[PDB]
């Protein structure tokens, strides 16, 4: 799919993901949720080749849910991101690699810290204060470089995200039909239903 | 070299005469008599084979020429001028008609093409 | 296309089939593949149909002007030289493969011309898709000092070999006989061994079978007086 | 990509007893997209009728070109061009563009005004002439038209019978081609009257 | 997938009233080089079948070994190996046809065109074709390569349909085959003058003729041909 | 190939054309692009004819085995995902199918899943699939409501295919209508475009560009 | 194609086969590859028939016009005209030509013009596809100042071996003898040269 | 490079009557511009009152027919000599064809016979096994020439009743076996005229409740 | 450029043309006018390859304006459309063809009729009641075939175009930044400033 | 590469050059292309050195194991083992091999195995790039039942001409004589064979 953004603020991680699904010359859907909950305090947004994106996300989801039941324990965002990176690093030298780029937004309940991980389809992991995949970063990183403050609140973080989406809607050629925004904090994952 | 005569040699005189055309008609007047008669079921064209010498084989000199299978020509005046006109007349019947329509031109249109060549010699440089 | 040329005692005879095909489909059931360069110089063409017709007309035109200029009957070697130098210039892009035959004051002649401008001399020649089927017959039955009647028979049999055993060739046999001191006789549809049998059914429709929306008279006449 | 099958469309011509018929579909498309259902492919210069299939820009260009040439012909000759003469003009005109051809499939139909003889002729894109006695076909559904004509056609049909034959030949051929149909026109041509009929056919 | 290296040209054959004739020249070509001048391309199987093979010679020698092995295998635990349970042309053909199509289906074909000529138990003429694609067809006359284009037209003038077979004698049939071999020598640039011919007759059995030559050739008319036009 | 399906208060409406082509050649105008898996499950067919027929009939076998083993009707979600997981195994091999799985269960209600040979599986209210999908979308999007009558919804589906049958050169022949409700699907007849076009044009006052 | 030219005491001899092939098909089995550009200057044509025919015709025209102005041209002059066409049009031509001529002053001369358009004056030359098989034979058997009968045997034997191994070479062996005596055409049929 | 496919030309035609079915096919076998055989049977009796023809690449055609005939034999062994119904045969052939989806049989397949109600049945298959029951289907080289003629003369397409002018269609009256064989013969005569790969001979297999009958007719050999 | 629409109603021609100019990955201008006035009662919208579109439009404009001055007379829309088609038909067999598709909306003052001509870069001319270039027609023709009425008033026609823009904005992937609408009638050419 | 094998009255002789070339560079100017697969069965290697070396080693292994079980193998057996490797691996090999051996029962035998992997039993065989130039010479000069001295001269003259015209062939002419008497190695240097 197209645009996926992530921003780590003081006490939460915010993931924004486009709603458009365009095949050929027609926009088939304008309400697609390009994310899966891996665990109560870990969310993964994804974008790449059709089919592979959902197939990969659900495969990761199943594996983390299996770990959670076996150990009766939630893996740290760092641990989940390391597991996901290894799967993609394994995938890139497969017969047919997963063509999927992901952001992993998690709240570490042990350290009481939000964590944002950007992983591309090669298995290139980086921990960031804010990240993007595809052409999104080209427009948005200049804004985030300027206005990002590490101690800013979730309400402040949402506005900075609105300024990013407004810039994308102005200068990007493709109509991505707005974004679904989700917040990951100590209380778990919730969706901002008005954006 | 180059043909530096890019100007007309036939021009209107004060009286409105085209001298070179009048003088060309005078050359025709001196020429041997040729005639044409049209019948209901045919046309005849005739002239005198004025042999320049009795040693000359007058059969080799054709004053009456086939232009197309259904068109013939005869002249009075300067033989050499006639000979090159027949060559051009035969060729123009092919290039400007037969190679386009796949049939020989009608008399009046071939005449029109010959007339055009003779007009151009009256105005060209 | 299955055209042949055969020399005989007093002249040359050339024959060809009557089938013209675009791809696997037969566009012309009775196409005439024998062209006249001049009254006693005839040629048959294979390859690109447009090129073979077009190149013949051009040389046939220039041969007629040359004949009038020189006050002499045209020669086969003149047609041959003009064709080959034209085709060679266009480097095979004019897809004309011809068998040129004719009689002239020099005698009777038989040549072949390829699209690239190469020419051949022979007593018997064959060209086209069915040339191999035809050449098989020619190589089996040809001899020196053929009569007019034997040469026509051999030429038509060589075309038939192409008609039957080659998909590219079919329908009828055209022949042109050019004998020395005689008018060239063009035998259009010399053989007709491929008449279609009567259909089982008549497909003539009852009048008013087709649905019509509008009718109108078309004005083909010029602007009228008064 | 193939110029002869971008726009689509068909033309068929047939001879009858002292008459000729020429018919065409009305479709102009951009491959799959249908654009126009009023794109007529049959034109006439005096009593000589020309149908043109293939690339639509060349159909229009050649119509304008043959109008141009037949108009000058008439001024100089002081008579309307005949089908046999016009056929040679089309061939000459197409072959002069041998190495840059018009992507068209022209079809000449008409009756010689002097002899009264019915005449039809077809051409390839570089101007090779096909002078059939029975029928000529052209366009994207030429294979279908060949099959229809070859089975339906019989010689010496009366004008009103010939109309039924050529109409059924076109309609059923067009219905087995994606790029043909969207309406049809049939010209019935006699020595000194021509009737033009628009056919009702499926609009898919 | 390969390319043929050492190749054999046309195999020609036809049916006649009492049996079949098959012929093939003794050349093994190496591109335009006429390399090997003593190659037998007709391989008899028992006394009732001859397999004529064109195309790649290395693949032909492999097929030759398969047929040799087929005879050996048929004889095993077979008291009627030289009688009722002897190899038929139809059995030998169907075996080859299976192998040819199996090999083309593995994209590793035996680069050959094969004609199996023979006479069945009931005296019926057997003549069928198979090639590297596993394509099979039967006809009163069969030929491979150039033979298909030049031999078939000449042989079909003798036997044009099924009803012409009983009217065709062994002398007329052999005459037509020998003439076709001459025509191929005139016109095929990869043919040799030397060839083998095999007759399988339901009465006189298998007659295998080696070291035959193309004769009665017309060349004299060449002396009169001067220049390429003028 | 033009095929569609949409969800409304009345249930699910499924409308497909009947034309199959090989190049510019019209192979058949009699082709069935709706597959009856069971009384409550329908599958649309677009792209490769062989791939859709073979795999969607196979899906019917998997759905039958599910309800034999689980003593319960298969969910539209589960049925669609069996097909999407299957074609995903064959991804890259050159399978060419775009399909809609339309069904009704108690737990889901009326459900449509767009399943794709690329492995795409989308749930949605409206889908148009095939060469003429854009033409069908125009009519649907301007006339679609949740509060349509089974009668009006059936007509909109029929009309949307007709719109595409006219314009899309690779769509036409006839229209097959299905209506999927709480009590299963109900076939609503084969409608020849050759008759339907002139009927709709006259009654509706549309298609004023064509002359009739 | 197998062509060759040999110089001997009395002049020069041109030798060639008669086979022209399209693919593996024999288009003409009685071709004449020995062509006249002047009365006692001939050439052997190998490569594209269309290209070699076209070139030979131009040279014959040039030497005819040369003769009308400056009298009989030398064999060297004829080879130079061939070279000029072959060298300047090397990109568009596929022609390997052997030029052989008889002067009274220079006697028998042979010039070979391969693909490049280079000129090589030689005591004898062999060209065409068949030649490759008879480099060994011709080198071992060629002598200078042979008799007419020896040179005919040398060409006949050489070409017969070239014909035997080359699929593209065959038919009759044509030969043209150039001496002070005049121009003699020879032909040798398969039945004669195959049994050598 | 080795091309494992070829084109053996030919043309086939299946027409379903009211209580009969015909499967016709020309007997000409070709490669490029050469005739292999003037009589190479293409339409086969497969047993259980089913006739079959796999037109296109003859090697793949023969392979498929052979494997189907084999399937009929094993259907008898495995299911107590039960008669294979035309609908069951059709579904079986889909699996044979789709079995080689990624290396297809380069053939157009048509089977003809009677359904379980005794009515005439024709089934048509694409190379990768998509199938459909049809009243009428031509397959192979000249399919594009024949199908439009059959749309017109079997299903009375674009035909209307005189006097009504486009309002009332020509009624779809049933055709007798004598009437169908006339249309088959005229289809193949017309196809032979305008298609170079069609000719030599026409072989028709007629299926009724009584069994499978054969009829042969000469076609033009040019 | 992208989307150009045309609709001929009772007494006027309406041309709608996208305002978005996208070069590469950025949208450079959202206020573009993809049209030129050829004469007081003839308007031509255009879409195709960058540079060629404007170069061609202005070249045609100059030629028609030159004709207008020379003859002191406005050419009929039919005459202008025939001139434009010939230029494109000439262009397609040039060294470098004009890659330009045009709609010509004109009001014929002699016949008192609106006329809409659709011409593609090949020189393929058709007179239509409504037309489009590129992927626009795929979405819009179904709506127009269904709702088009020949006797529709300009206000009704304007409303109909609004339905077409909404369908394009819903189902097209590219954000074409709305359309500039222009009406051609007996009184000349005017722009609808609110759409 | 120029290699050949000739059968004569007393047995068989193997002849080869000593030049191995990479492009136009001479990698080795003193190569040994005559290799032993058994005491009186040798072979001549042409094509890829790597491929021919690899194949010869496998055969020598097969015939060594054959000998241990069934005693001395025939030359025909050795040729069959070469063929089996060359034919079955034809897609991955570039090897033209001449197998020559001496039995007491069969005497001198020569088998040539060209690229395809076909087998041809011949009275003599020539292979490699140089061979093409000596088809004419070898055909004309070969006789059956020659003496040892005649066969050495025949190979020496043939290879010298092949060496002379082939850029890829050169160095010394190596020869191996196989008779009842035993195995004799011969070598002939440029100064000797160039002046022939
Ligand atoms: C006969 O049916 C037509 C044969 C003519 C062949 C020449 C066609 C020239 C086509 C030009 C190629 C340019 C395509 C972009
Ligand atoms: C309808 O579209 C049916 C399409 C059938 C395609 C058949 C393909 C046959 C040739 C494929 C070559 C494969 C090479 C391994
Ligand atoms: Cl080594
Ligand atoms: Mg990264
Ligand atoms: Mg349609
Ligand atoms: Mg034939
Ligand atoms: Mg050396």
């Amino acid at each position: 799919m197209d645009i996926i953004l992530g921003i780590r603020v003081q006490d939460s991680v915010i993931l924004a993901s486009s709603k458009a699904v365009t095949r050929g010359i027609s926009v088939l859907k304008d309400s697609d949720d390009k994310t899966r909950q891996l665990s109560p305090h870990t969310l993964m947004s994804f974008a790449g080749e059709a089919g592979d994106t959902v197939q990969f996300a659900e495969y990761i989801q199943a594996n983390i849910q299996l770990y959670s039941i076996r150990e009766d324990y939630e893996l740290s965002p760092q641990a989940v991101s390391s597991f996901v990176r290894q799967e993609l690093a394994k995938s890139i030298r497969s017969r047919r690699p997963y063509q999927v780029n992901v952001l992993i937004g998690g709240y570490d309940k042990k350290k009481n810290k939000p964590e944002l991980y950007q992983i591309d389809y090669l298995g290139t992991k980086v921990e960031l204060p804010y990240g993007a995949h595809g052409y999104s970063g080209f427009y948005t990183f200049s804004l985030l470089d300027h206005h990002y403050r590490p101690d800013m609140t979730t309400e402040e973080g949402l506005d900075l995200l609105k300024l990013c989406v407004q810039e994308l809607e102005k200068r990007m050629p493709m109509d991505f039909k707005g974004v679904i925004v989700k917040i990951v904090d100590k209380d778990g994952i919730r969706q901002v239903d008005d954006f | 070299m180059t043909d530096r005569y890019s100007f007309s040699l036939t021009t209107f005189s004060p009286s409105g005469k085209l001298g070179q055309i009048d003088y060309a008609l005078t050359a025709v007047k001196q020429g041997v008599t040729s005639l044409g008669i049209k019948a209901t079921n045919g046309v005849v064209i005739a002239t005198e084979k004025k042999s320049s010498s009795p040693l000359a084989m007058s059969e080799t000199l054709s004053k009456v020429s086939l232009l197309t299978p259904d068109i013939g020509a005869v002249y009075s005046g300067m033989g050499p001028d006639y000979r090159v006109l027949v060559d051009k007349s035969r060729k123009v019947a092919h290039t400007s008609y037969k190679r386009i329509y796949g049939e020989y031109p009608p008399t009046k249109l071939l005449v029109s093409e010959v007339a055009k060549i003779m007009q151009e010699a009256t105005q060209s440089g | 296309t299955t055209i042949v040329g055969v020399k005989f005692n007093n002249g040359v005879v050339i024959a060809a089939d009557t089938r013209s095909t675009q791809g696997p489909i037969v566009a012309d059931k009775n196409c005439a593949k024998l062209h006249r360069i001049s009254p006693k110089i005839w040629c048959a063409g294979a390859g690109t149909a447009a090129d073979t017709e077009a190149v013949t007309q051009l040389i046939g035109s220039n041969i007629e002007l040359h004949s009038l200029y020189t006050s002499r009957e045209p020669r086969v070697v003149s047609a041959l030289q003009m064709l080959k130098q034209h085709l060679f210039k266009y480097q095979g892009h004019i897809g004309a493969y011809l068998i040129v035959a004719g009689v002239d004051p020099t005698g009777s002649h038989l040549f072949s011309i390829h699209a690239h401008g190469s020419t051949d001399v022979g007593y018997y020649l064959s060209l086209g898709s069915g040339s191999l089927a035809a050449m098989a017959v020619l190589e089996s039955h040809w001899k020196q000092d053929l009569t007019k009647e034997e040469a026509i028979k051999l030429a038509s049999d060589a075309i038939q070999a192409g008609i039957w055993n080659d998909l590219g060739s079919g329908s009828n046999v055209d022949v042109c006989v050019m004998e020395i001191g005689k008018d060239a006789e063009y035998l259009r549809n010399y053989l007709t061994p491929n008449v279609r049998e009567e259909k089982q059914k008549s497909y003539k429709f009852p009048r008013g079978t087709t649905a019509v929306l509008k009718e109108s008279i078309v004005n083909i006449c010029d602007i009228q007086e008064e | 990509s193939d110029p002869s099958s971008i726009n689509g469309g068909i033309v068929v011509a047939m001879t009858g007893k002292d008459c000729v018929a020429i018919a065409c579909d009305l479709r102009l498309g951009s491959q799959s997209l249908g654009v126009s259902n009023k794109f007529e492919k049959i034109f006439h210069y005096g009593h000589v009728f020309l149908g043109i299939t293939g690339l639509a820009t060349d159909v229009t260009t050649l119509n304008e070109m043959f109008r141009y040439k037949t108009n000058l012909y008439k001024l100089k000759e002081e008579r309307a061009i005949e089908p046999e003469t016009f056929t040679q003009l089309v061939s000459s005109s197409l072959y002069e563009r041998r190495f840059g051809p018009y992507f068209v499939g022209p079809v000449v139909a008409g009756i010689n005004s002097k002899s009264g003889k019915p005449f039809i002729a077809g051409f390839d894109l570089i101007g090779c002439i096909d002078e059939a006695k029975d029928f000529i076909v052209s366009g994207t559904a030429s294979d279908q038209l060949f099959g229809m004509c070859e089975s339906l056609y019989e010689p010496n049909l009366e004008p009103e019978d010939l109309f039924e034959t050529i109409s059924q030949a076109l309609l059923n051929a067009a219905d087995r081609d994606a790029l043909s149909g969207w309406g049809a026109v049939v010209y019935i041509i006699k020595k000194d009257e021509v009737v033009k009929r628009y056919l009702k056919m499926r609009q898919d | 997938t390969q390319q043929p290296i050492v190749t054999g040209t046309s195999v020609i054959s036809m049916k006649y009233d009492n049996g079949v004739i098959i012929a093939a020249d003794n050349l093994g070509s190496y591109g335009s080089l006429l390399r090997f001048n003593g190659v037998e391309r007709l391989i008899p199987v028992g006394d009732n079948t001859v397999v004529g093979i064109s195309g790649d010679i290395s693949d032909m020698q492999h097929i030759e070994r398969l047929l040799k092995d087929l005879v050996t295998e048929n004889a095993y635990d077979n008291p009627l190996a030289d009688a009722e349970e002897a190899l038929e042309p139809s059995y030998i053909f169907e075996y080859l046809a299976t192998v040819m199509y199996q090999r083309r289906s593995k994209m590793n074909p035996l680069w050959n065109a094969i004609i199996v000529a023979g006479v069945q138990s009931n005296g019926d003429q057997f003549l069928r074709y198979v090639n590297l694609l596993g394509v099979t067809y039967s006809s009163p006359t069969l030929a491979t390569g150039f033979g298909a284009h030049m031999a078939n037209p000449l042989l079909r003038k003798v036997v044009d349909r099924e009803s012409d077979i009983p009217k065709t004698t062994v002398q007329v049939a052999e005459e037509a085959i020998v003439n076709a071999m001459r025509v191929l020598y005139y016109r095929d640039a990869r043919s040799s003058r030397n060839f083998s011919l095999a007759i399988i007759d339901k009465n006189t059995g298998l007659t295998f003729k080696k070291n035959l030559q193309v004769e009665n050739m017309k060349w004299d008319f060449a002396k009169d041909i001067k220049g390429y036009g003028t | 190939t033009t095929t569609l399906a949409f969800r409304f208060q009345g249930g699910i409406i499924v409308a497909v054309d009947s034309r199959a082509t090989a190049g510019n050649w019209v192979a058949s105008q009699t082709v069935k692009k709706v597959i009856e898996i069971n009384p409550f499950l329908l599958g649309t067919m677009a792209g490769g004819a062989a791939d859709c027929q073979f795999w969607e009939t196979w899906l019917g076998s998997q759905c039958r085995l599910h309800e034999l083993r689980e003593k319960e009707r298969i969910s539209v979600a589960a049925a669609s995902k069996i097909l999407s997981n299957l074609v995903y195994q064959y991804k890259g091999a050159g399978l060419s199918m775009g399909t809609m799985i339309c069904g009704y269960t108690r737990k889901e209600g009326p459900t449509i899943y767009y399943v794709d040979s690329d492995g795409t599986r989308l749930k949605g209210d409206i889908f148009c699939v095939g060469s003429g999908q854009t033409f069908a979308y125009g009519v649907l999007d301007s006339n679609y409501k949740w509060d349509l009558s089974v009668e009006d919804a059936l007509y909109l589906g029929k009309r949307s295919i007709l719109a595409a049958a006219h314009r899309d050169a690779y769509s036409g022949g006839s229209v097959n209508l299905y209506h999927v409700t709480e009590d299963g699907w109900i076939y609503h007849g084969n409608h020849d475009v050759g008759e339907l076009f002139w009927k709709v044009k006259e009654e509706e006052g549309s298609f004023n560009n064509v002359i009739g | 194609t197998s062509i060759m030219a040999v110089t001997f005491k009395d002049g020069v001899i041109l030798g060639a086969d008669s086979r022209t092939t399209t693919g593996a098909y024999i288009a003409n089995r009685v071709t004449d590859k020995l062509t006249r550009v002047h009365d006692k200057i001939w050439c052997c044509r190998s490569g594209s028939a269309a290209d070699t025919q076209a070139i030979a015709d131009i040279v014959q025209y040039h030497l005819e016009l040369y003769t009308s102005q400056y009298g009989t041209p030398s064999t060297e002059t004829a080879a130079s005209v061939f070279k000029e066409l072959c060298y300047e049009n090397k990109d568009n031509l596929t022609a390997g030509i052997i030029v052989a001529g008889y002067d009274d002053k220079n006697k028998g001369e042979v010039y070979t013009i391969p693909l490049g358009g280079s000129v090589h004056k030689l005591p004898y030359a062999i060209a065409g596809s068949g030649s490759t098989f008879i480099y060994g034979y011709c080198d071992k058997n060629f002598r200078e100042n042979m008799s007419k009968e020896e040179t005919v045997d040398f060409i006949k034997h050489s070409l017969s071996q070239a014909i035997k191994w080359d699929g593209s070479s065959g038919g009759v062996i044509r030969m043209v003898v150039l001496t002070a005596a005049g121009v003699e055409r020879l032909i040798f049929y398969p039945d004669e040269y195959e049994q050598l | 490079q080795f091309n494992p496919y070829g084109d053996n030309g030919g043309t086939i035609l299946g027409i379903a009557g009211e209580d009969f079915a015909v499967l016709a096919g020309d007997t000409r076998n070709i490669t490029d511009y050469s005739i292999n055989s003037r009589y190479e049977p293409k339409v086969f009796d497969c047993g259980d009152n089913i006739v079959m023809s796999a037109n296109g690449f003859a090697a793949d055609g023969d392979a498929l027919v052979k494997r189907f005939k084999n399937s009929v034999k094993w259907y008898h062994f495995d299911h107590n000599d039960k008669k294979l119904s035309i609908n069951s045969a059709a579904r079986n052939i889909q699996h044979l064809l789709y079995g080689k989806r990624f290396f297809p049989y380069y053939v157009h397949t048509i089977i003809a016979g009677l359904d379980e109600d005794g009515k005439g049945a024709v089934y048509s298959f694409d190379p990768v096994g998509s199938y459909e029951r049809e009243q009428c289907r031509a397959g192979g080289a000249a399919a594009s020439l024949i199908m439009p003629f059959l749309d017109n003369q079997v299903n009375f397409k674009n035909q209307y009743e005189p006097g009504t002018n486009g309002k009332v269609k020509k009624p779809l009256k049933y055709l007798s076996v004598e009437e169908v064989i006339k249309l088959v013969r005229d289809s193949f005569t017309s196809a032979t005229e305008r298609h170079i790969q069609v000719g030599d001979g026409l072989e028709i297999l007629i299926v009724t409740k009584d069994g499978v009958r054969k009829e042969f007719y000469e076609l033009k050999r040019d």
